[PDB]
């Protein structure tokens, strides 16, 4: 994935092949582990969606499929096929 | 007391005594002869019935 | 394949001629109609309005029929924090909406509660429709005068005049005989009404239901194509989620809109341009205009009726002959009685001439009712031909 | 049903009058003064006859309960 | 994941910890890789779904999350989380 | 607390007696009410209609309102070769539907082009309600029969009876008097209708409406509970892709259906039975009916008012009072006018008896109107009581 | 932040450079350590918020942003930025 | 720039007199108006009612419009241990409310169930209106009592007197002429009525309006501004959390309120008291009137008229005049016949005067109906004006 | 020829002379003097005029 | 001036002497005797008074 | 109200016509000319007599104001 | 509209009619005609009198086209 930024905040640009594996990408506060979950990820195109992974401090999940561990980012990725 | 207790007398004497009712219509119908003028009678017949004066 | 022919075939043809001289005469001009002018020393003419036509009217509502939506971004607060926003929400381009959605430890909130979530997506209109507004004026009438002579061709148009109801009076050459001048009035077409334009093909609607289509439009004056009004008419926002929420787009309303209009008055159009079925009053004066070719010789010579004699739908005839003896010439054509005593009948096909040897010159005449002799020529064969009409 | 509607209609009204007038005692009582009219309805002349050769009936039907 | 059959033909029971893996199997004509890139794909539960990865010989994939490059396989996928 | 209090205290309270002997008396009974009949040398009773409900009624037809999907499976062949299929659409728990979508290089066919696409899924019903059809035989009509003897509780019931529109002539034992014969009738209640449950609570409801409910059912006699008919009410598909196709129930209906049947009577029910506020007419005979304790001692001795004489909404009273001098007896009771020359009134409660010395003996009378003696008891103290009734 | 007491129990006074930081004071029963997790913290004004941070003895956190782990403890910040 | 032009310019102006001597005039009075009144040997005066004001109305109640909100504070148990509290919830400056939240392991509680919230917040009023109850009594009156001289200004005021309808019987002093008695009543304006007061600018409202106000208020005689009735109506508590609840404020109100007040009838003000347009009836005694300046010499000398005589509104007119030989004295007017026979109108300007030389005198004199001499001074140049009015 | 040959002739002869017929009807109104029975007449005659016989 | 030089002349000479028409009426309603007819008397007369023709 | 409403009502007329008619003079002229009325009240015969001598005091009022 | 409606109903009628009847000649042909006719207006008795004198301005109209 491309590592970019929105507004300061870490942006991720997250292509097709990358789906169901572990995203990380090094901060000045240490090794960042973002969760994506998105099942209609698809091919990056035109279509795209673009939200924020929240972080999320030993709390389960509720209600989203992309989390942080560390901090807070954006993600962005298309749903074609 | 005072209010049943010109009533209650008769409402009794006329249990004991059903006559003088069922005659008194004929005391009515010969006299005055007309409707209410011989209803008035037997009211006044039937209620002085009970009485001693 | 003669000129002045057109109007002979039409069934609805009017004869008009002028009880004065140089006064003005009244004619009533109807698509699919023709009307023939006639008077003392002048040539015949047709008139015909074959075009009715407004030019550029103006752009009353765009209207988007069909969309693609892209870039589409969510933003949440928590409960406590306000109404989220994002800057694309100040962008024209972009449909958004605001909400209310559960927010919680499992999403990143202190807080069980509502929280304030916005979405935007960028709109983008792929197919639109735009009604347009006729003004009375600015129509545009085409119509051609045709000198009835009867000449052939199988080179010789009528000339064709375009007027406005606000143009002036019109000098209209023919080449030959001089000018015709003549005005027209729109004379009773209505315009609160609106023209609907889905792709080439037009309909006629009344104005306030064209103004309360659920569909996002643009103001008639507008190029950007971009900054449409109630996007959300073809948007839908699902149910949000925490960090997320879905925006899809209606299908094309090409068709609910067609089998929409099934009822309401199609209107022709090309190159732009809508069509409709005019109608004209004029008032033409003739005393520009003269004879094509007075001062010749009177044909001294023979013809050969080309073909059958007709009759047409206006109790006149076409005579078709062909020259012979002379010059580019007069022809010499005169109804006459049995006895060939008085003159009757007349031409609508008036100083009928040659110009070619064998160049078959169409006459029509008008043979009075009942008997007549139709005398052709001079002294080696003058032309005795009966008729009868009935 | 109609009927049953004035059935219990004009029954309510003709017994309470029945209620009143007669309704002194039963048995020997009953019987005497109802006997009695059911003679004014073979004899009499003038047309209330009607009326009372009916009453008759009426009495001695209520004591004919048994 | 686990490799059964349906009907003659190759099936994959995918879990969850495959998203984002080239996924491969031997098989009788040389060495199968079918590629996953279904964005809902999550834990094996009972809300499954199933259906064909198609075989593509030097053809762009189009309006397909699954497709394997020799030998046409089903796929099978939980969508829990 | 005594034996024949429920029916003094109700408002319904209907007063009937033979006017033959051996003969059948007519009586009419309902909710809410109670009829008390007397006979000559016969015990009083009282009749009361306290349920009526249908048992096991047909069941029409079973709606599901709230299900789930599994095992959603997808095929779909390329253009030209036919619809394709999947054996499951063979087994009556699933749901599926054809479709077209198109295909082309991209997902493994040679032609670009619309090709055949079929999508299944497991249908289980997690929540169903169902409507029976009552029919008005086999209702079944609950009627107690108590002795109005004023005995006394705070053991004692009335004879309880069932009995259904086709039950023959009921002869119902009441323990010390005998019996009592009597047959009911379900005199005029309607059921083109339908009884619609959703877990445990009902209501009544218009048939055809039932059976255009645009939901998932089974006939009536099924016990599967799996083969559901029009299973596509609850399911919606999504516009198919080249290889897989999503399929989504809808949430639970209960709702829809709550906020939907307000308006239609609600009926009652219990232990899955549905109740219902019955009428019925009924005919009994008393010929097998005794009074109970004929042939005692006339009881010789005292008895005190245990409280307050009372006033019924009947035109009686009830008088409690308790021995005393004697064997468990008969009680002399007598209602005679101020001179206690002759017998005014009568007993409701008829051969008035005491079952033990310090209890409590109600007896219900009934006074003539106005002034009266209460004498109850014999020669110690005969008990005057002095009664004026208004 | 400010440590003082309301009605015998402890009370934090939270100001605007202590969001996101563990909250440590000590107390005769050991070492307190609170956890903000306040999205609206913001700067200590005169719109304030005061509230219970609960006790928590090995049980997930659920419905709140504040909570302590020896001792239930009061806290207060303001809202402002 | 004289003394009684006033009334002079005015269109409504009335001309009473006394038709006894001693005797009480009737006049009425109105704002826009006035009235000139006359006796023999008494001087002419105008009356102006100029002002009609509430003093200090009774204060009936205040709505605070404008809030905000600090302190806000929460509380709430767990299941089974009752409803919390908070003592601030005695404290009559905070807004309090109870409510019931899930609680549960999650956030303190050991069991789970509904457990009571409770949650304050100090109200504090920023904005408020204030609406008052005017009494008919304890109005104020301002009449201005002009004496009609025709002196000269461009120091000279009428006597303004304030009166109330309870105050009695006026005295006023004209220096120079004496005094006036007068008295008035407030005959025939209402007030069940109430007028509302939004920073300086008013309007008359009906009551039980402006009692059903949904807003915060106060009682009338306050002072605090803080114990504030029916806070919650600019309050919103959110759905509470297991620990925490939000509270917000609603927005000012002061413009629901303006736009809202539209129709009813504006009241002006200044100093923070009402203005109304009063109606004012009276009756006034002259006997301690007199004439200012009897007993001076008459005027012997000149007078140049300084400019063009007037004609009024009223069938009168104004001559300026100034003398010329002699001291601060009487004039000799005088309006008689064309023959200067007999004496004919009158003056409204009595025993008018001269004061300086070189001051122009205005008189106002009623000319009579047609032709009449307008006889200024005395045997130099007795002024003979010809005058006519139509 | 033989369709149109009685009927061409007389078509010719009146548009020759309107007159026969002109005073035809005075022929006819003075002959028969009924409706039918006078138009046959004036049929026959302005029929008989174009003839020799 | 010559619009008013007609009228004021009356104008004044009634305001001087009332009498000519005190009697006037007596003049009219003595001659023509009938509404109109004996008004226009009134204004002539009224009017020819303040004249020396 | 009425009574006040046609008050002004019926005076504004029957006043300038008084204010025409009569109104020449005062004092000695007033009294006399309305003196000379209330004799033809006493006298006369027909009913004009119902007007004469109530204009008298209308006059005789007017000269009574003082 | 009616009146026009009616106009070229009534017209195309009794116009037939005199394109028949009459019609046979123009000047000094239809003048004549016409004017005899005009002539049986003014004399005759009968009312067929209305038709005639209204039947010669039916042609001498025509004759006056010009
Ligand atoms: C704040 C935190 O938990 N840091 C760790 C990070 O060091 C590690 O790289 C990642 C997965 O390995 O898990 C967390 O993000
Ligand atoms: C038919 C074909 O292309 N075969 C190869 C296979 O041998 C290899 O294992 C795989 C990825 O390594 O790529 C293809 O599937
Ligand atoms: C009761 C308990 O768990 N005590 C410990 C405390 O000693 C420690 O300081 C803190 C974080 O270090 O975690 C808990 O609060
Ligand atoms: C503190 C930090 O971020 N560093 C490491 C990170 O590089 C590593 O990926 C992760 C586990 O793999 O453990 C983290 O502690
Ligand atoms: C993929 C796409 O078409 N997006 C482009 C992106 O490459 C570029 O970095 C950015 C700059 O605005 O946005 C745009
Ligand atoms: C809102 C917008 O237009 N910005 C980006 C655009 O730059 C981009 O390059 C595209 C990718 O499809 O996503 C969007
Ligand atoms: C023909 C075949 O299937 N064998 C190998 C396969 O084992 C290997 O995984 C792939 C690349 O890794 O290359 C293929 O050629
Ligand atoms: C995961 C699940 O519950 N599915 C079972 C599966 O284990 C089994 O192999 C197959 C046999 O029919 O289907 C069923
Ligand atoms: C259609 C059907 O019932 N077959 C399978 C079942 O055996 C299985 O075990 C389940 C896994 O959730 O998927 C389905
Ligand atoms: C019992 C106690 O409260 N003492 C220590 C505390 O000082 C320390 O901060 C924490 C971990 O850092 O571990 C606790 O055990
Ligand atoms: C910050 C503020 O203005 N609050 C003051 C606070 O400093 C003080 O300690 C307390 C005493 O009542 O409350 C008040
Ligand atoms: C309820 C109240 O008035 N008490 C305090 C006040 O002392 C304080 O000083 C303020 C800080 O903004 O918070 C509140
Ligand atoms: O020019 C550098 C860069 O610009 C582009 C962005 O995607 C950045 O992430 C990248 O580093
Ligand atoms: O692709 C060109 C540009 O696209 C966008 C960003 O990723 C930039 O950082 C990059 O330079
Ligand atoms: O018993 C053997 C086996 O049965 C089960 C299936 O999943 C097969 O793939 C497996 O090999
Ligand atoms: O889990 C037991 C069974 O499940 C199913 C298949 O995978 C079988 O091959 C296996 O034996
Ligand atoms: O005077 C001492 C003190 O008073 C203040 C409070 O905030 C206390 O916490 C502090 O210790
Ligand atoms: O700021 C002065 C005072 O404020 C409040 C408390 O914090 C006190 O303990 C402190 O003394």
């Amino acid at each position: 994935f491309h590592l970019t930024t929105r507004n300061g905040e870490p942006h991720m640009i997250v292509s097709r092949q990358e789906k169901g594996k572990s995203l990380l990408f090094k901060t000045e506060d240490g090794v960042n582990m973002c969760t994506l979950m998105a099942m209609d990820l698809g091919e990056l195109c035109e279509d795209t969606i673009t939200y924020k992974c929240p972080l999320l401090r030993q709390n389960e999940p509720e209600d989203i499929d992309c989390w942080c561990n560390s901090t807070s980012t954006w993600v962005t990725y298309g749903t074609c096929t | 007391r005072e209010y049943t207790k010109h009533l209650i007398r008769v409402e009794n004497w006329i249990f004991r005594n059903p006559g003088f009712a069922l005659a008194a219509a004929a005391i009515a119908w010969l006299l005055g002869s007309s409707t209410s003028q011989k209803v008035i009678y037997l009211v006044m017949i039937l209620l002085i019935a009970p009485a001693y004066s | 394949y003669f000129q002045g022919m057109r109007c002979i075939g039409m069934s609805n043809r009017d004869f008009v001629e002028g009880v004065s001289g140089g006064s003005w005469v009244d004619i009533v001009l109807e698509h699919g109609s023709c009307v023939t002018t006639m008077a003392k020393n002048k040539p015949t003419l047709d008139f015909e309005l074959i075009k009715t036509e407004a030019k550029q009217p103006a752009t009353l509502r765009k209207y988007c029929i069909e969309a693609k939506l892209t870039n589409t971004t969510t933003e949440s607060r928590c409960p406590t924090q306000g109404e989220p926003s994002l800057n694309e929400e100040q962008d024209k381009r972009f449909v958004c909406k605001h909400s209310m959605v559960d927010r919680g430890w499992g999403n990143g909130c202190g807080l069980f509660g509502k929280g304030g979530i916005v979405t935007c997506a960028m709109f983008r209109c792929k197919k639109n429709m735009e009604g347009k507004v006729v003004q009375p004026e600015n129509l545009e009438y085409t119509i051609v005068i045709t000198p009835h002579s009867g000449e052939e061709h199988a080179g010789k148009h009528g000339k064709e005049i375009k007027i406005t109801p606000q143009s002036s009076i019109t000098e209209a050459e023919l080449t030959g005989y001089g000018t015709v001048t003549m005005e027209c009035s729109p004379r009773t077409l209505d315009f609160e009404m609106v023209l609907l334009q889905m792709e080439n093909k037009a309909w006629l609607v009344h104005r306030q239901w064209f103004l309360d289509l659920p569909l996002p439009w643009l103001p008639g004056a507008d190029t950007q194509g971009s900054n449409w009004i109630q996007k959300e008419t073809l948007v839908t926002f699902k149910n949000p989620h925490a960090k997320k929420q879905d925006v899809v787009v209606l299908g094309s309303q090409e068709g609910a809109m067609h089998t929409a209009l099934t009822g309401a008055t199609e209107i022709q159009m090309s190159s732009g341009n809508l069509l409709f079925t005019g109608h004209l009053k004029c008032r033409l004066r003739m005393d520009k205009l003269q004879l094509k070719g007075m001062s010749y010789s009177m044909c001294t010579g023979k013809f050969k009726v080309v073909k059958e004699i007709a009759e047409t739908q206006h109790g006149t005839i076409v005579i078709r002959v062909q020259y012979g003896d002379g010059s580019p010439c007069k022809i010499p054509f005169e109804i006459m009685d049995l006895e060939k005593r008085h003159v009757l009948g007349r031409l609508i096909t008036v100083n009928p001439i040659v110009t070619e040897k064998d160049s078959p010159v169409n006459i029509e005449a008008e043979p009075p009712f009942g008997d007549s002799y139709i005398i052709i020529g001079v002294e080696p064969g003058q032309l005795k031909l009966n008729w009868f009409k009935k | 049903g109609a009927l049953n509607s004035l059935g219990k209609g004009i029954h309510q009204i003709f017994g309470a009058a029945f209620k009143s007038l007669f309704g002194g005692m039963s048995w020997f009582s009953q019987i005497l003064i109802g006997t009695l009219l059911m003679w004014l309805g073979l004899n009499t002349k003038n047309g209330s006859i009607s009326l009372m050769c009916l009453a008759l009936g009426g009495v001695l039907i209520f004591l004919s309960t048994a």
